[PDB]
């Protein structure tokens, strides 16, 4: 799942579809973070 | 035993409680460091 | 100052290689910058532009 650059929304990513927000056309898409956990020593 | 992929944790050391990987020999969550260790020292 | 380069530079008489052929260029334009996603057009801010 991705989230557009410039303007939030979320979709999964086709292979080969030029990367493009589907619903505004921009064509930054950012990866996002599921939760899983991370231990980090302090 | 276990398998590739699992997320045990360091019970005796001084390395305790972290938990880490299993690349094949496990890896911590957030440090470079690859450390070998038996079954004894890794729980679930 | 770009019309310049222009208003210097000029009319141009393109060459008998019978026929005559003038071309006279004259106001210039700049328009601010676009980017062109399908159909539409969208702004292309700096940002935009360094990331793709
Ligand atoms: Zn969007």
């Amino acid at each position: 799942t991705y989230v557009c650059g410039d303007c939030g929304q979320e979709n999964t990513l086709k292979s080969g579809d030029v990367i493009q927000c589907r619903e505004c056309g921009y064509r930054i898409l950012y990866k996002k973070r599921t939760r899983r956990v991370v231990q980090y020593e302090a | 035993t276990y398998s590739i992929g699992q997320k045990l944790r360091i019970r005796v050391g001084p390395l305790k409680g972290y938990l880490c990987r299993v690349i094949a020999t496990v890896k911590l969550d957030s440090q470079h460091k690859i450390f070998t260790v038996k079954s004894e020292h890794l729980a679930e | 100052g770009l019309q310049n380069v222009f208003q210097s530079f000029g009319e141009m008489l393109v060459e008998p290689s019978w026929r005559y052929a003038t071309v006279k260029f004259g106001e210039v334009t700049v328009e601010k910058p676009t980017f062109f996603s399908d159909d539409k057009e969208l702004e292309f801010l700096p940002w935009h532009a360094r990331l793709q």
